[PDB]
């Protein structure tokens, strides 16, 4: 009912990182504290090092495992738009503000750093365990991939879009906002796959894979708040970003046909401003 | 989550084996205790809260004038010594989130179910005091449910209008198409649901001032209707619900029925837009015979003959029309179109199907007119006339739209009070206030129909309900002749009411002398035929209710002809889906879809089992889609052979039947004299 | 392939290393004699075909009977003393296949362009025998061309309406929404371009009635306008059009952009509907200044203030808006939004610019309105009074409504027969005739403006061709010193020619006392500057006609305030698309976008140079995309200085320049004067 | 030294069907007989059948197992083109050409035709034979991508190529050389990365190599002629279809490093006849 109308939307999205200039922004990345920077470094790398995980192996392990022509095109293309369009972006806002020996300098400390490498191998770890012709393997992976689409990468995309929304990197966070165009898009479709594998399960098994997603959730959640510390604390922040994950997760269960599991929240805007026929018989005509 | 919800949830948790239909009891008493006593703003008298509903804005002060305090206060006092308790946690959560009134931010309640019916009560009456008692008696017995426009905006300064169904002809030309997007418009601005009757517009390809192939057809009209509705939404509260019918024999059958398919082009497509078919005696005739048949071009018709296609009578006009060369015409395969029809039904649940010899061959408005479509819902069968919309500074021939005040009977409550007769007469005075105070004044068709035809629907609810809880089963032939029963003594008490209201005010309805009422051959089969019933065990039900008989209805007859009527229609049996729920009633006359209702409200699941449902009545509540809907249909044709309108006619079908039984249902209603057929509902 | 191909595609077989201009001659002349002669109704003399046109419902007789049959053949007679020939295949191919009257299974031609040039004539004439000779002179020497209505629909019983430019303001309700979209598709039917204001509208998220949050914005009329111009698409053959225009400052007016985003959801995109934004000085300044600016919810405003928005004057009200409480705004970036718009026209080439401030500086009718919105080809500019559409039987506020009849003075013609003054004036006098003929019976703004105002507009074409034919760069100062004295008689003697019809007629268009025409305030520039050309070059292009000097202005003055003008607005400069063809010139002011134009028509291509486009002047005519915008802005705003409505102004822009170049010619063009800015064309 | 290069090139020449009206092929279309749009719909089914095959399997595998990011994101970008840009156009010529009963039995054609069955057999099963960390699969599985690029096509490119090259059918003709565009640069850069692993072997290694490529490329040549005269000899045509096909298997053989094959032949000449944002400035405000 679905995979066509996404098509479209998908294709009209499609955009190239060469059409945003990002050398003005260093006129408003140069009058930032240093803890600014450092925030907004370690979560670009954050948002990367996730993304490239969807590109590599979110994406195209999805597009393997489900069936159907038209849905595998539009999976092919999603993946494409992971590994063609938003990981040159990323590169290209990184190389823009930072010079080499920093840019690997901050990889490898989110390479290490405990918060990001929990999420990042929990999801992937959900990837590599699903089985052939096994649905209920698949459908853990769709909702894996829908919390990071829809939930994961907002604890980041906060820092970005809050100086979107004050005048400040308004290049980058151009760029950003239309990667978060196409994650917000992704989140929705594998969604609607996702509840088509639960609407074909018995009573028992739907119970079982609800408590497995808000379960997941939880495991997600709590380790969101430690991550958002970790990054915002030194600027302030952090209370607001945790409203912004708390809004997203909703969305992330929306998506899957699930009940908002958080209280509804007003959210910084600031942010908000960067946001069977059969044929009759010649006898059914007499009674 | 709230104590409440988690006492109704108890009701799904078996305890010996037997659900716990006691903890909804006690779901509904934590529910008042804890939020509605809590939230419900203080006032220290009647008089003091009264003043501040009328200066903030929320009750229109001029028909609380016409009675003195005291008199207000007795009303009140009625209301309340009533002491009414809703006997489950759905009706009252229903009843407070929808129709309760709340302060301008929706955090306190000012009204209570006895303020509501107080309310409600001193608006029918119009200034008598008496009669507001009997109206607050009627509607806290809840022997008489208004309908949610009537229920939720009378009394309100901001309010909508209390009439909710309208009807709308459409002639074909631009003008007219224009001034049809302009009163849908208008009328779901006003909350009401608009049906558009499209058999009058030229099919696809024809001339547009003598150039040919000009038209687009019905569905491009479809298209800027369906736009239209989405545009006015009702400011965005409840999607703006607008219904297009086209008669089966109209050229654009095909790609009307094509703008319902779930493969249709977004072009084509119309998603906010019910569809309703228009088929003929001859149509169902020529598929039974598998004869090829003909779809016709009306604007040929029209030039040819000088009247619209619809505006003739089919069963007579299709031999000329097919043997007339000057009207065009379009071979189709009849029975191809009717599973066409089926499978369209059983994959979305359209379009509603309008038996027209059926409705018309028991019209008692023939004179007026023919009835060539439905509403929204399907159950309203009134004789309407197109208008004639013409250019600007010119003058415009305003026709005869349809619009109908709904009111349902708890038959429950009226069958336990033993008041079928001032049930019926108190409902139908207020129908006929409430016609008599509504004025549409963007809709020049609806409101001169309102005033010439004063039609209304007194409908009926807790049908299934009332027979479960009797120890009766929907389909046996005990309910029918139950059915059959009631809703005699319900038509004979309208017309009665009717009747008196015509001698009172010395006024019969526009036409009326040419109406079957007016020449008797309405009452022919109830002077010659007894409603009685049949069986010992339905007759005991009536004990102490007097049940017309045939001296009755000839004395009925004769009080018409000396008197008149003062409605052209009467009686119609609406969906009535939202206050159900307030009234603890089952829907309509439908039975029901489920035993225990499962609702997400929030985050927060409730649970409704069927008003009455317990273990020793568990075997009567049976579920809609697990009974033989030729059964249903013989319910719904002995009920509608008392009603003068129709009745909202659901099919609950299984999802292992084919497009064949659903064929086979609705040619079993076509038979049985069946008029609507509202959806299609599969499981 | 037929023969009159096969030579005109021997034009690009490049002979010797040049093109082969001259087969376009030996084009068109097998075309005649192959096609045209063979396939042209023959009628044994012209009293003959006169009755068959007439009598077979071709011809109006209205029109016809108003000469005796002396004084029609005299005329037709006029127009073949001329033998005209068209001098290229694509000339008359463009006449014959779209303006020829052809019998009604358009297999045969009936009407030669000597026929339809007569026709036009008698028709302009209104019975004056002379008055016709005189116009089929000045049509025939290819001096004057009406407009494509005007010309294919004179004298013709089918014909549609002489007007096609419509200009609608709405107001904010849903009675004047509903009357937009009735009269955008009565407008549509009748073949012309409809041009709304939607300014007025509140923005999305405002209140209905206190209702909060219940306003769909602009966007959603936008839809159903969008529907509306889809449904009347004037048979199909060329869909419906319609443009919309938002103020800059309204608070819709991200979303009003959103809607032409290839990107855009499909429930958001408005396919058939062109988007124009007004931009006021204010925005311009707060750009300039990297100031935060805002954009208001109209609603708040007019409730504050009791007028509308776009009533106000935003370079005196902006800072009162911003500072009043009561007023709701949302902040934005006004160099973000211009480069948004930028982007937008360089995707799609819209929307549409209006600098609202260059017009309504100039403007002559402000005591009537300012002007609030262009049209669809972006050059009318004039006052306009929204409308008070009320409820059904309530009487309607009729406003004025925007509406010119067009036609375009052949620039090479024109100077090469001396005869600016009498071509203009006689031009003037068909347009004068075509606006009195017109009654709108359907828009009833419309047809209260056309009365009032009496406005019409007369255009330019062949500016180009002129230049080049003359060895002159189109960048060139000399161009546009050209531009300036030509524009600057033309001015003067359709001011000269409005002045005398209200002498002649005794009376002025409604308000012009408070015009700056009555005031003198008009006539400044011209009575304190000269505008004789300052190259010898140019003034010698001008010998043998008289150049008003500031005394003969002055003298115009005087007479002006002795008499009045019975024009509110004389003179705007259309696109003059396809009727360029048929006088073998050059399309509007604007440069050529191609040397020779390739086209494909059926299944067979055609090649159409540039008129008089040789070896000697091939690098004069130089390519639209391969010049500099700057200097194609000086020039229109020197030819602007001199139009009292605006110019359809396209911009072409090589695929190379960014969205900083787009924004950099937006800048310099309102810095420069210039009104409107009608496309970004990218080569 | 090349990936960076074919990326540019391979975004640079994004495009998507719906740019082309198709409604002009109306007429000459409807003027073909019976035969000539026979032959026509089921040359363009057997290229529907191998982009759909090349976008699910062949490409996003082949992406899989070679390594470094900037590598998978061109071949990532080549799946996308295969099943949401070239399978999806043929469907949007059928549905402008042929009315749905026609398209409904081209599909059902295509499932139970031989040739087209053993050919996508044998591509595919080279696909799936794939074992990570084993290069000698991977390479016999580029050959067969190669094959399938710069080989296979080509018995259905030869009939929209035939009518452009005489001015029929030219708006799917159009479509048609976009696809052909990008299978040529696909063919080159699978090619290469073929060679790659070619160029590691021992020559006893690479000699075993070459016999398994031109032993693949005459069992798919033997199949095709097959395919060829049962699609061509009903439009006279399967002669020069042939030399067609022989000439492009030497370009295919070429791709992969390997001297040509065939003879050279003439081809039918009517054939050959067939083939930014940047922000505003304060300075940007004043003249
Ligand atoms: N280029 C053209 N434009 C318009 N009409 C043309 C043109 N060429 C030919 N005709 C029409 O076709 C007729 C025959 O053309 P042709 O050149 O053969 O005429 P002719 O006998 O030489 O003399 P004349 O030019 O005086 O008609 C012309 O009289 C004119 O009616
Ligand atoms: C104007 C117009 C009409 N129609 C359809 C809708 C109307 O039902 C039908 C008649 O239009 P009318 O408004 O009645 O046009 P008309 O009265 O001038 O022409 P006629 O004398 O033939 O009646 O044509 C279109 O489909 N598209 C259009 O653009
Ligand atoms: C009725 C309606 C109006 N509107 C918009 C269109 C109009 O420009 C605007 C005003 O509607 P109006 O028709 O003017 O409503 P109103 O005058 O009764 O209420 P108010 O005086 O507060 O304005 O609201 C909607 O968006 N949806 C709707 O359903
Ligand atoms: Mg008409
Ligand atoms: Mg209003
Ligand atoms: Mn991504
Ligand atoms: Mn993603
Ligand atoms: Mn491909
Ligand atoms: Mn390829």
């Amino acid at each position: 009912d679905f995979t066509q109308m996404f098509y479209n939307q998908n294709v009209k999205q499609f955009w190239l990182p060469e059409e945003i200039a990002l050398n003005g922004d260093l006129l408003t990345w140069k009058y930032l504290g240093k803890n600014e920077q450092d925030t907004y470094m370690k979560v670009l790398a954050g948002l990367t090092l996730l993304d490239t995980e969807q590109g590599n192996t979110g994406m195209p392990i999805v597009a393997e495992h489900v069936d159907g022509h038209q849905r595998k095109a539009v999976l092919n293309f999603m993946a494409m738009m992971e590994n063609a369009v938003h990981a040159k972006s990323y590169s290209n806002i990184f190389m823009t503000l930072a010079p080499t020996e920093t840019i690997n300098e901050v990889f490898e400390w989110v390479k290490q750093n405990k918060y990001l490498q929990k999420k990042a191998q929990m999801i992937v770890g959900l990837y590599k365990a699903i089985q052939k012709d096994d649905e209920i393997s698949l459908f853990k992976a769709m909702v894996a991939s829908v919390y990071l689409e829809s939930f994961l990468f907002y604890s980041g995309f906060y820092y970005p879009l809050y100086f979107y929304g004050q005048g400040k990197l308004m290049q980058s966070g151009e760029i950003i906002n239309l990667i978060l165009r196409d994650e917000a898009i992704h989140g929705v479709y594998v969604g609607l796959l996702a509840q088509e594998i639960y609407n074909k399960q018995t009573e028992e098994k739907k119970a079982e894979l609800r408590e497995f997603a808000i379960d997941l959730l939880n495991q997600l959640y709590e380790n969101e708040l430690e991550y958002t510390e970790d990054l915002y604390d030194q600027v302030g922040l952090s209370h607001d970003v945790k409203k912004f994950i708390r809004y997203n997760a909703n969305k992330a269960l929306m998506n899957l046909g699930f009940d908002p599991y958080f209280e509804e929240e007003d959210i910084n805007p600031i942010v908000l401003n960067g946001l069977t026929v059969e044929p009759l018989k010649d006898d059914d005509f007499y009674f | 989550v709230p104590k409440w919800i988690q006492l109704n949830n108890e009701i799904m948790i078996q305890k010996d084996g037997k659900f716990q239909f006691d903890k909804d009891k006690e779901a509904v008493h934590s529910y008042f205790v804890d939020y509605i006593n809590q939230n419900t703003v203080f006032f220290h008298n009647l008089k003091e809260k009264l003043d501040y509903l009328v200066e903030n804005q929320y009750y229109e002060e001029e028909f609380l004038s016409l009675y003195s305090f005291e008199d207000i206060k007795e009303v009140f006092k009625t209301a309340y010594a009533k002491k009414f308790r809703f006997p489950s946690f759905m009706s009252a959560f229903k009843f407070y989130n929808d129709y309760a009134l709340k302060t301008n931010d929706k955090k306190k309640i000012l009204e209570r179910y006895e303020d509501r019916i107080s309310i409600v009560a001193l608006f029918f009456a119009n200034g008598d005091t008496e009669k507001a008692k009997e109206y607050v008696n009627l509607m806290i017995n809840q022997e008489y449910q208004p309908s949610t426009p009537t229920f939720l905006n009378a009394g309100r300064k901001r309010r909508g209008e209390l009439v909710s169904c309208f009807l709308l002809e459409v002639n074909d030309s631009l003008n007219d198409i224009s001034r049809a997007i302009d009163i849908s418009m208008q009328l779901s601005k006003l909350g009401g649901g608009v049906s558009l009757n499209l058999s009058k517009l030229r099919a696809k390809g024809e001339a547009i001032k003598d150039v040919e192939n000009a038209t687009k057809g019905v569905v491009g009209v479809m298209k800027l209707l369906d736009n239209a509705f989405r545009y006015a939404d009702q400011m965005g509260q409840r999607q703006g619900s607008g219904a297009a019918y086209l008669n089966i024999f109209h050229r654009d059958i095909n790609d009307f029925l094509d703008t319902k398919k779930i493969s249709a082009d977004e072009d084509v497509r119309v998603k906010t837009l019910s569809i309703g078919v228009v088929i003929p005696d001859k149509f169902v005739e020529l598929a039974r015979e598998d004869k090829a048949a003909y779809v016709f071009y009306p604007h040929t018709i029209y030039k040819e003959y000088g009247q619209h296609m619809d505006e003739m009578d089919m069963n007579e006009m299709y031999d000329k029309f097919v043997d007339n060369p000057r009207v065009k015409k379009e071979k189709i395969n009849p029975r191809k179109l009717l599973e066409k029809l089926a499978m369209l039904r059983s994959e979305s649940g359209y379009p509603y199907i309008m038996f027209q010899d059926n409705v018309n061959k028991v019209h008692a408005n023939n004179h007026i007119s023919k009835v060539k479509f439905s509403n929204l819902c399907s159950e309203v069968l009134q004789a309407s006339q197109v208008s004639s919309y013409t250019d600007y500074d010119e003058e415009d021939e305003i026709g005869l739209d349809i619009s109908c005040n709904l009111g349902s009977l708890n038959i429950l409550n009226v069958m336990e009070h033993k008041s079928i007769e001032k049930t019926v007469k108190l409902a139908t005075d207020s129908l006929t206030h409430v016609s008599e105070t509504t004025d549409i004044r963007n809709a020049p068709a609806v409101r001169r129909a309102n005033k010439a035809m004063k039609s209304i629907g007194l409908g009926a609810m807790n049908l299934h309900g009332y027979l479960a809880q009797n120890g009766i089963a929907y389909e046996s032939p005990e309910a029918r002749d139950f059915a059959n029963t009631f809703f005699m003594m319900v038509n004979f008490y309208s017309i009665q009411r009717s009747a008196e209201i015509a001698k009172e005010k010395g006024e019969t309805f526009d036409q009326y002398e040419g109406s079957t009422y007016a020449t008797g051959e309405y009452f022919d089969k109830y002077v010659s035929t007894d409603f009685s019933p049949k069986y010992e065990k339905i007759a005991n039900l009536f004990e102490g209710m007097h049940i017309p008989t045939t001296e009755d209805w000839k004395k009925l007859k004769a009080f018409v002809a000396e008197h008149g009527m003062y409605h052209s229609y009467r009686l119609c049996i609406a969906p009535t889906g939202s206050i159900s729920y307030v009234q603890s009633s089952t829907a309509s006359v439908m039975p029901i879809m489920e035993r225990i209702e499962e609702r997400t409200y929030g985050n927060s699941k409730t649970y409704y089992p069927m008003p009455g449902l317990a273990s020793n009545n568990w075997f009567f509540y049976k579920e809609a889609y697990d009974m033989d809907m030729f059964k249903v249909v013989d319910m719904i044709a002995t009920i509608q052979q008392h009603i003068d309108q129709g009745i909202s006619f659901t099919l609950f079908l299984k999802d292992t039947m084919t497009t064949r039984d659903l064929n086979r249902i609705d040619l079993y209603a076509h038979h049985r004299g069946i008029k609507t057929i509202y959806y299609a509902r599969t499981k």
